[PDB]
């Protein structure tokens, strides 16, 4: 009755999005401002900005209804 | 996210005529309701008349929300947009009075995006008296569960704002040939209001929406950047793809293309019209 | 209209919860009708609606229905057992660390699914993970949760339950990230493991003594750049007692997992996803089926 990891691979009609860690040495970070001490004191490191502005920017591309 | 969205789902439609199809129905079943309640009536309104002035409540909705008295975020305003044109998707302009629907449509994107504003300020931001604010403070409360329950209880509503900027991102890393996608962020923002206008938000993902603002400033630029697309969008492997690209791009400019302002006469008559409808019930 | 209230659940402090049955379907729903002017529908009715309708997980609860009246609404999400907190609390169910990994398990697949959708699920906390007759987990009160993508917005510092807040959210941070959920998991696990509310506080000031005296005050290392938020009140070098003299009954892969979810840096904790990819869900004592999970009968 072992657990194994499954990824959740929910499907994102569109190109795929680089993943948030394979994000900051791609060049993303140099055109998204920078986190801010008290930003990035916190969970907040200015790269979750980027990530979700390539993820809405691809969300549905190669779909049509 | 979009791509499980209940925007996605349910009110992204397959083609204009889908729109145009449940209009016709919303209003053609109030009519048979008014009549069945109480069939041609020099009244009764049709439905491109119904078009007319729900775009020209539209930019009164936009004309309010641009002079919000505390800056208004563009994604409420757009959600605001987006559930005008909802509500009036499956509704009738006649039953409902598209200045109070507009009212409520902004109040519900202030609210259901994190907008913070009191009621009593947001009704002082509209221009009447405080008894004046005080009645149209109440039919807004009165028609917001209305407003609701006709958008089917979707409150998120996803603009193209936000992938219009991770595009833009996209061009500045990925995209080297081309340089300082500034000027297409301008041209780009007059296009996406342009296009807010029309029906384009119930038939394109807004990451369509998006893509066809920067090309179409790429475009309107003299910049081909048919590259971006083919290379660094994976999609020279992949044809039929990228060929669908080109044609929604091409279909939605050219309903951009096919989109007029509602004018100054016949607004005017549907106008005058309408409050004659709302008196006689 | 349609549903035939059955009983009253509970009052949770911002509605009232009741259970009803409806008749299209033989089936058991919960109403939660939100407590009652001049501002239209309260807002936390509104964060549950506009943000369960978007989710479709095994372990969150999507709301079957709602409706209401001039100004006030009720909720109808599918009537749902039981809660951590009453199972917790209980003391004729043990918890073997099967049980507890199941419960660990559900939290984190229902946390990364919410996460992924940039849905950040501020309030979290044994009395909000629900779980029904099958033995699912469901996060439920969604009543504050917002979306942690944008940097143009601003939280405010105070929306979790003193017991289960991050020690960033108590330093009063503007912008946090997916921290907060899994600083929340982090003392839901503790809670679980010694049936006890871990760092029991009375105010902010009570919950960072308590959280320092338990783990030990940060290091400028361990969590730089902690001297930048705005609530940063210094405290005594604070040893802390070693986490495997707590959880004595956890092993090795457990205490591991619990330093992940208690790093200080809410950047350096670890994320819902990377947390399910550690050893402790794959070692050898397999998560219990949900038809042998505990009932906390009465
Ligand atoms: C013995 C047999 C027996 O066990 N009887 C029994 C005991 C207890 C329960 C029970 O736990 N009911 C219950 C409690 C709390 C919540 C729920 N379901 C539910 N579903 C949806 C939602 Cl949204 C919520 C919810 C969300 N936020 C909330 C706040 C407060 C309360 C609920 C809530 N909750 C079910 C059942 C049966 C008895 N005799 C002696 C034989």
């Amino acid at each position: 009755a072992l657990y194994e990891y499954q990824p959740l691979q929910i499907e994102t009609y569109g190109p795929h999005v680089p993943e948030l860690e394979m994000l900051g040495r791609l060049g993303y970070l140099n055109h998204v401002r920078a986190a801010s001490p008290q930003d990035l004191a916190g969970g907040y490191t200015s790269s979750l900005a980027c990530h979700r502005a390539l993820q809405d920017a691809f969300s549905g591309l190669f779909w049509q209804p | 996210m979009y791509h499980n969205s209940s925007q996605k789902r349910h009110w992204t439609f397959s083609s204009e005529e889908q729109l145009a199809r449940l209009r016709a129905d919303a209003n053609r079943k109030f009519r048979c309701k008014a009549v069945a309640n109480g069939p041609n009536d020099p009244v009764f309104l049709e439905p491109h008349e119904e078009m007319t002035l729900c775009k020209y409540y539209e930019k009164r909705l936009l004309e309010f929300c641009s002079v919000f008295k505390p800056a208004m975020p563009r994604s409420v305003v757009g959600t605001a947009c987006m559930y005008f044109k909802r509500f009036y998707l499956n509704n009738s302009v006649m039953e409902y009075h598209p200045r109070i629907i507009m009212l409520t449509c902004a109040f519900l994107a202030c609210k259901v995006d994190e907008f913070n504003v009191s009621s009593p300020q947001f009704v002082g931001n509209l221009r009447e008296s405080p008894l004046g604010q005080e009645k149209a403070l109440e039919q807004i409360l009165e028609y917001e569960l209305l407003l609701i329950q006709q958008l089917n209880f979707h409150l998120i509503v996803h603009n193209p704002y936000r992938p219009f900027e991770g595009f833009l991102i996209d061009l500045k890393t990925r995209y080297p040939i081309l340089e300082n996608p500034e000027i297409l962020r301008k041209t780009a923002d007059d296009f996406l209001n342009r296009i807010a206008l029309t029906d384009a938000y119930l038939l394109y993902t807004p990451s369509q929406i998006a893509l066809t603002a920067i090309l179409s400033s790429a475009s309107r630029a003299g910049i081909t950047m048919e590259s971006y697309l083919s290379e660094s969008l994976m999609l020279k492997e992949n044809r039929t793809c990228l060929s669908q690209l080109l044609d929604i791009m091409k279909s939605m400019r050219n309903l951009v293309k096919k989109y007029e302002p509602p004018r100054s006469e016949e607004v005017a008559v549907l106008k005058q019209k309408l409050e004659r409808c709302h008196s006689a019930e | 209209k349609r549903y035939e209230k059955l009983d009253f659940l509970g009052e949770g402090q911002f509605a009232t919860v009741y259970k009803a049955r409806d008749k299209n379907t033989n089936q058991i729903v919960a109403i939660k009708k939100i407590k009652l002017a001049k501002d239209g529908i309260n807002r936390t009715a509104l964060r549950e609606i506009k943000l369960l309708q978007e989710l479709s997980h095994p372990n969150i609860i999507g709301l079957l229905d709602a409706f209401g009246h001039k100004s006030n609404i009720s909720l109808v999400f599918d009537f749902m057992e039981t809660d951590l907190e009453v199972i917790i609390k209980d003391n004729s169910l043990v918890l073997t660390p099967s049980h507890i990994k199941a419960y660990m398990l559900m939290t984190l697949q229902g946390l990364e699914y919410l996460h992924q959708h940039w849905i950040l699920h501020r309030d979290l906390k044994p009395n909000n993970l629900l779980l029904d007759e099958n033995g699912v987990l469901k996060l439920a009160d969604f009543g504050l949760a917002k979306s942690f993508g944008s940097p143009n917005r601003a939280y405010t510092h105070q929306v979790v339950t003193r017991w289960y807040r991050a020690p960033e959210l108590l330093f009063g941070a503007r912008m946090y990230g997916v921290g907060v959920d899994m600083w929340a998991v982090g003392c839901i696990l503790a809670e679980l493991l010694l049936r006890v509310p871990f760092l029991p506080g009375d105010s902010d000031l009570d919950q960072l003594t308590r959280i320092f005296e338990t783990l030990g005050t940060p290091t400028e290392e361990q969590w730089p750049d902690m001297c930048s938020l705005p609530d940063y009140v210094t405290f005594k070098s604070f040893p802390g007692i070693p986490l495997h003299h707590i959880f004595s009954a956890a092993g090795d892969d457990l205490l591991d997992l619990i330093q992940g979810l208690f790093l200080f840096n809410p950047c350096a904790r670890i994320t819902a996803t990377q947390a399910l990819k550690m050893k402790y869900f794959s070692n050898r004592p397999g998560p219990t089926p949900g038809c042998q999970l505990p009932r906390p009968n009465c």
